This record gives structure tokens, C-alpha cells and sequence, in this order.
């Protein structure tokens, strides 16, 4: 099948440059136009330009004149976009798409690559478990959570029990607060399966090659039961 | 650069309703128009090209039409998975340009939020900070309020809220609310409360915990 | 997977004298056979470029066609004149028995003519105004096609939003015009400030055009006045000085009045400029203190305005 897999998220210093890549597969790479598209978070889409691999012919959106440079390595079935002298205006997801039909319409898309332009250092998150106390019994279902605090940059990935729990999960958008992002995630299970059966939030941070598996354990009650005044 | 203005910017609709997005170009662009769908977290998906042709395996319910300066995208029977942002695009002249999007949301029946409150973990407290999290899950409509009380009195400083995109299965929203202060500030008080205000209950939903409990 | 003829651009814009790049690619290398360019469809179509035979002084290939493996048949046609407008088709032929037969055509690219806008002309108000008043500037540019154009207003480095813009006409025209009026507020720090009109058009290719007006020509900064006495630390003399502070433009008459009478006496007076662009004028003199209460007035006329004054008692 036709697949476009782009490289991981980037953090780049203002004024520096970066090179996103887009690896193609399941079709003859020399044969189709590749387009790049820009999306500024919660904003629209913008065509950056194209490259025809094989010729290496490119054509640009003049808005990206000395900003973007498109290239292709036909032998490696890979397409590149270089972005120079980055400002905060460049922070966006960038997509590669492959053309189809006689006008090379934007038909096959990559997964996107998040580029964050900032001077802030890369910071792995602290992962905190969120276990209840009193209402742990009462109901037929129980909600457990996971707090992913103080990380940079985006994004973070959150699964539960390696992805086997996806039934009633809510991972929430991160909030930025002075150079650091914080998000929560919640899962709902029947109470007869917790703490009977183990529950774990799996939190990864791509930019820091970081993964923590936080097992949600019921709170410690030792001191409570000693002071039942 | 051709401008494409798209209407409406926001639309909400019941499951099985018919809906129509319009798109207007600043030039005559023939039939060289595309329609894309972008669901939250995903890349755009080509739905329609050359103004009316459906793309490889797109459902029957998606149609495109129009010629010249006016175009129409239409869903005959809205499904719950159909919530997304939809863009038209001119593919007539470089630089190619997209419309501003129409966000589609689903009308459904009212649902009460499930509310849950969480104390700071031991792990976090050893750092020197303390976060209290309150989840407000699977409600409808979108409009909702969270009050934070400490010892019965109100608190605004250090409260952060995050909302989810509408659910593609059950059509509901969720919210997260995190009250964060220092270790010492947390020690200085006993009961913490998040209060929920929603169309569904004339009374606020109240989840509380006392710093000494199990 | 059969061979396809890809022509990405349905319409291509170009301007007189410039080069036009017609883009065409093939998806497969078989069937074997040449690719040709034509203007028009049907039996009356014009041969624009042929790989092997023919002379085409104005055409130049984007990539090296002689290479077995090439799949890009884009061409550049130089020195575009209005006669070149048309629909250009990219056409693949296969081998036949004697002749070659047409196998597949691209969907064609329309070559259309556009025009660059003129250098924007920015006009200011005819008369000067004091700070804390809003004034109007206008921007015009004309002669461009197509009608789509962008116009931005800036005061120095800051983009303004208090403006109205019209593009004319609405119908089809060889040339369109853009007219804009911006409301600009004059601050006391505005002598060295510039109003800028920025016109962006697809025919310019990245580089916008700018019209400017200097606010130095629109502003009057009224001066502030004070008069002082200084006992000459050694002697029976007084140093009387008049301070004319922060005025613009540099056009000033300063008169001295002794009990309402003009003096004509010699005064050592100097002009200074401020960082903010405004000027100062100092005027000091010494009095031999005789014996016989004199009211001294420093009277200033700035840039043809009503006289303002300050009294001082000895
Ligand atoms: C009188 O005072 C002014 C400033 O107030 C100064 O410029 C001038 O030099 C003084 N006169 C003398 C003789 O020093
Ligand atoms: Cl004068
Ligand atoms: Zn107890």
C-alpha cells in the first residue's frame, strides 16, 4: 500500500535550521509529485511547495521563498524539507503528501511532523499516579488517572496497560505554563477489576527518549488506621 | 493568491441530518476544487477532487458539486464519526490555497458528567509541589463550570483547565481541572472540592476529599 | 499501472518578457515513444516542442530528456509575449507501423498573462497637526492583474488595522486598482516615524512593494516654555534665560519684552536637537543690575502659530 512516514518531532533554537524527512513506500517513488503542507496549531493549511523526485524539479509558495528547500533522494525513496532561520512563526505541524491523478492532488498524506521553535531546554516529564480513596468501593465503575507534569517540548504519548485498555480513556490536551507543559489522562474500568487486576499508565516523551510505566496503586492507609480517634 | 472563503465556520447537527458546506473562490477556478476532512490528531483526508469526484473508498454520503466560483460539499446523512474540520481547496493555480475550515459538531441528547477528584500523590509531594485533579467526563452539551473550594471557600489562583475534542463514538465532551499549589499551602488546609455546573442537574455535582482519609 | 500524463497546473500566470515554466511528468516509462508539446487540441494544434526533430529556439527543457530514465517533460518558454497565451498540452506517442500514434495527453495548462502593480503612492495630509489627533493617509497602486492583491499598513515596524481598502473594478479588466485610507494617530514621539504601505501580488514573487510617507511632514509639536533667574555666583549680575523646549518643525521667532516693550538687546542663543527629533532653543543674557521691578516676557511664535509667552519678575 501507499505509505508516507515522516520523521519525529523537532525542537529547534530560534535562528537555527532543521530538515524533516518523509520516507515513501509501496509505489514507484520517482514517479509522483510530493507536496509539503504547513499547519500552525489550531489554524488552517498552507501549501508550501512541491518536488518531483527523479528530476528534482521544485516549485514553491513564494511565502516560503528563502524559508523552505525541497529535495529528494530517489535511491532512498525519501523526500526532505529544510527550514532555515526559524522564528516562532515556523512552529507548526508539517505534512508531506503524494499527488494523484492528472493534477497531482493531495491524496496520500504522511502523519505530520511537529516542529517547535523555542530556546527552552528539553525536559522529561514527571509522571504522577492518581488513585481515589473513599468512593473506590461505592460505584460499579472506577476512574483512575495519571498526571504528566512539567515536560518540554510536545508531544507526549499516553496509553493504558500497553494499549489493551482503550475502552474509556481520556487523554487531555497539555496546558503550557512558563516553558513547561502539563497534561492529565484518565481511564475507567469496572471496580471488580481494580485493584484486583493491575492498571498502568504508559507515558512516553519522544524528544527525551523517555518512558515511564506508572502502576496505579491504592493509597497507603497505615497511619490512618492507627489514628482512628 | 486566490482566496477561498468557506461557510459556515461552525456547524452543529444531529446524526442522520443532511448538511451542506459552501465554498467561494475569488476567481473562476473551473471545477479544480478539492474537499478534505481532518479529524482531531490526524492528517487531512482527501474526500472529493475535481469538485464532484469521490476518492478511493470514500462513503456514499459525501458529495461535492459546483463550478466556477461557487462550490458545495454535502453529507447526506451525518454520522458520529463524521465530526471533524472540513476544508475546501483550490487546485487551479499556484500557490494552491485552502479555505478556512468548517468545524462539524454533533447534536445529541443531554448527558450528565461523571466527576472524580484526586489527591496529590506521595511521589509529587516529595518534590515540593501538590496538584489536585478533578475529572468531568462524558457530558453533553459542551457548556460546563468548575468551582474549586478549599475548606469551603473559593480559590482561583493556580487552576488550569483542559477540554477534549467531542467524542467520535458517543458524541460527549470531557474536562480536566487541576489546582496546583506548594506543599506547605496544601498542608495548611484540610478539605478540597471541585464543584460541577451543568444543564443536566439544577444542583452542582460536588466531589470533595479531606487530607486525612482513605 | 498504466502511463499517466501529469500536468499539475490548470492555469499558469506569466508576465511580459519573463520565462514560463510548463510542468509535465509521466508515471511510467513504457510504452516506448516520444513526448511532445502542443498548443491547442485537434488537427489544427501547433507544435511547441519536439524531443528529436525540429528547431525550437524559445523552448528549453527543465531536465535532461536524452537520459533514458527521465520522466519530467517540463519546458521553459522564454521572453513571453501576449501571442503566447493558450492551452498547452503534454502528449505521449507510441510506435506504429509507419507513423507514431498518439497514446495519451495531459489535461493541459492554460498560459495566462498577468501584470505587476505600480509602485504604491502614499499621500499625507496637506496641513500639519498636533499630537493626540488622528490623521488620514492614502495608498494607491494600479495596473495589476489578476484582481487578488494584498495591502498592509505599517507605522514604523507595527502593522496598523484602522484602515479601509477597495479594489476596483469588480468586473473583468485588463488592469485593476487598489485604494486604501489609513487612520494614523500622532504621538509626541512621531517626528522620526514613517507610515508604510505594502503591496503584495502573485506577479511580484515574494518581494512586496512599499510606499512611504514621513510623519515629520504631518506633525507639529508645540514647544514648552520657561524663564529663569540665576544669580551669577560671583558678582551683582543676573542670568536671564528662556527655555523653548521640544518643538517641531524648526521654525521659530523668539522676542523679549521688557514691561511689554521690545528690547532689541544682544542675546547669546543656541539651537539643540532632541533624540525624539524635536528641537530646543535656549536664549540667555546678562543684566547689569542698575537700581530702578521689571517684568520680563519671553514671547515665542512657533511655525506661524499664535504667540505663547511666559512672564518673570526681577
Ligand atoms: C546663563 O545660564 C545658561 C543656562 O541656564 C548658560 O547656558 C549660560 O552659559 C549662562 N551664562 C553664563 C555667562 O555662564
Ligand atoms: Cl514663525
Ligand atoms: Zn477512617
Amino acid at each position: 500500500e501507499v505509505k508516507l512516514q515522516q520523521s519525529g518531532p523537532e525542537l529547534v533554537k530560534p535562528g537555527a535550521s532543521v530538515k524533516i524527512s518523509c520516507k515513501a513506500s509501496g509505489y514507484s517513488f520517482t514517479s509522483y509529485y510530493i507536496h509539503w503542507v504547513k499547519q500552525r496549531p489550531g489554524q488552517g493549511l498552507e501549501w508550501i511547495g512541491w518536488v518531483f523526485p527523479g528530476s528534482g524539479n521544485t516549485k514553491y509558495n513564494e511565502k516560503f521563498k528563502g524559508k523552505a528547500t525541497l529535495t529528494a533522494d530517489t535511491s532512498s525513496s525519501t523526500a526532505y524539507m529544510q527550514l532555515s532561520s526559524l522564528t516562532s512563526e515556523d512552529s507548526a505541524v508539517y505534512f508531506c503528501a503524494r499527488g494523484n491523478y492528472d493534477r497531482a492532488w493531495f491524496a496520500y498524506w504522511g502523519q505530520g511532523t511537529l516542529v517547535t521553535v523555542s530556546a527552552a531546554k528539553t525536559t522529561p516529564p514527571s509522571v504522577y499516579p492518581l488513585a481515589p480513596g473513599s468512593a473506590a468501593q461505592t460505584n460499579s465503575m472506577v476512574t483512575l488517572g495519571c498526571l504528566v507534569k512539567g515536560y518540554f517540548p510536545e508531544p507526549v504519548t499516553v496509553t493504558w496497560n500497553s494499549g489493551s485498555l482503550s475502552s474509556g480513556v481520556h487523554t487531555f490536551p497539555a496546558v503550557l505554563q512558563s516553558d513547561l507543559y502539563t497534561l492529565s489522562s484518565s481511564v475507567t474500568v469496572p471496580s471488580s477489576t481494580w485493584p484486583s487486576e493491575t492498571v498502568t499508565c504508559n507515558v512516553a516523551h519522544p524528544a527525551s527518549s523517555t518512558k515511564v510505566d506508572k502502576k496505579i496503586v491504592p493509597r497507603d492507609c497505615g497511619k490512618h488506621h492507627h489514628h482512628h480517634h | 493568491d486566490i482566496v477561498i472563503t468557506q461557510s459556515p465556520k461552525f456547524m452543529s447537527t444531529s446524526v442522520g441530518d443532511r448538511v451542506s458546506i459552501t465554498c467561494k473562490a475569488s476567481q473562476d477556478v473551473s471545477t479544480a476544487v478539492a474537499w478534505f476532512q481532518q479529524k482531531p490528531g490526524q492528517s487531512p483526508k482527501l474526500l472529493i477532487y475535481s469538485a464532484s469526484y469521490r476518492y478511493t473508498g470514500v462513503p456514499d454520503r459525501f458529495t461535492g458539486s459546483g463550478s466556477g466560483t461557487d462550490f458545495t460539499f454535502t453529507i447526506s446523512s451525518v454520522q458520529a464519526e463524521d465530526l471533524a474540520v472540513y476544508y475546501c481547496q483550490q487546485h487551479y493555480s499556484t500557490p494552491w490555497t485552502f479555505g478556512g475550515g468548517t468545524k462539524l459538531e454533533i447534536k445529541r441528547a443531554d448527558a450528565a458528567p461523571t466527576v472524580s477528584i484526586f489527591p496529590p500523590s506521595s511521589e509529587q509531594l516529595t518534590s515540593g509541589g501538590a496538584s489536585v485533579v478533578c475529572f468531568l467526563n462524558n457530558f453533553y452539551p459542551k457548556d460546563i463550570n468548575v468551582k474549586w473550594k478549599i475548606d469551603g471557600s473559593e480559590r482561583q489562583n493556580g487552576v488550569l483547565n483542559s477540554w477534549t475534542d467531542q467524542d467520535s463514538k458517543d458524541s460527549t465532551y470531557s474536562m480536566s481541572s487541576t489546582l496546583t499549589l506548594t506543599k506547605d499551602e496544601y498542608e495548611r488546609h484540610n478539605s478540597y472540592t471541585c464543584e460541577a455546573t451543568h444543564k443536566t442537574s439544577t444542583s452542582p455535582i460536588v466531589k470533595s476529599f479531606n487530607r486525612n482519609e482513605c | 499501472e498504466e502511463l499517466q500524463m501529469i500536468q499539475p497546473e490548470k492555469l499558469l500566470l506569466v508576465t511580459v518578457g519573463k520565462t514560463a515554466t510548463l510542468h509535465c511528468t509521466v508515471t511510467s516509462l513504457l510504452p516506448v515513444g516520444p513526448v511532445l508539446w502542443f498548443r491547442g487540441v485537434g488537427p489544427g494544434r501547433e507544435l511547441i516542442y519536439n524531443q528529436k526533430e525540429g528547431h525550437f529556439p524559445r523552448v528549453t527543457t527543465v531536465s535532461d530528456l536524452t537520459k533514458r530514465n527521465n520522466m519530467d517533460f517540463s519546458i521553459r518558454i522564454s521572453s513571453i509575449t501576449p501571442a503566447d497565451v493558450g492551452t498547452y498540452y503534454c502528449v505521449k506517442f507510441r510506435k506504429g507501423s509507419p507513423e507514431n500514434v498518439e497514446f495519451k495527453s495531459g489535461p493541459g495548462t492554460e498560459m495566462a498573462l498577468g501584470a505587476k502593480p505600480s509602485a504604491p503612492v502614499v499621500l499625507g495630509p496637506a496641513a500639519r497637526t498636533t499630537p493626540e489627533h488622528t490623521v488620514s493617509f492614502t495608498c494607491e497602486s494600479h495596473g495589476f492583474s489578476p484582481r487578488d492583491i494584498t495591502l498592509k499598513w505599517f507605522k514604523n515596524g507595527n502593522e496598523l488595522s484602522d484602515f479601509q481598502t477597495n479594489v476596483d473594478p469588480t468586473g473583468q479588466s485588463v488592469a485593476y486598482s487598489i485604494r486604501s485610507t489609513a487612520r494614523v494617530v500622532l504621538d509626541p514621539w512621531d517626528v522620526r516615524s514613517q507610515v508604510i504601505c505594502e503591496v503584495a501580488h502573485v506577479t511580484l514573487q515574494g518581494d512586496p512593494l512599499r510606499g512611504t510617507a514621513n510623519l515629520s511632514e504631518a506633525i507639529r509639536v508645540p514647544p514648552t516654555l520657561e524663564v529663569t533667574q540665576q544669580p551669577m555666583r560671583v558678582g551683582n549680575q543676573v542670568n536671564v534665560t528662556c527655555q523653548v523646549r521640544k518643538f517641531y518643525p524648526q521654525s521659530l521667532q523668539l522676542t523679549w519684552s521688557e514691561n511689554g516693550n521690545v528690547c532689541q538687546r544682544e542675546t547669546a542663543s543656541t539651537l539643540t536637537e532632541n533624540k525624539d527629533g524635536t528641537y530646543n532653543w535656549t536664549s540667555w543674557f546678562l543684566v547689569n543690575i542698575s537700581d530702578q521691578d521689571v517684568v520680563l516676557t519671553c514671547q515665542v511664535k512657533h511655525d506661524g502659530q499664535l504667540a505663547v509667552s511666559k512672564r518673570l519678575a526681577l
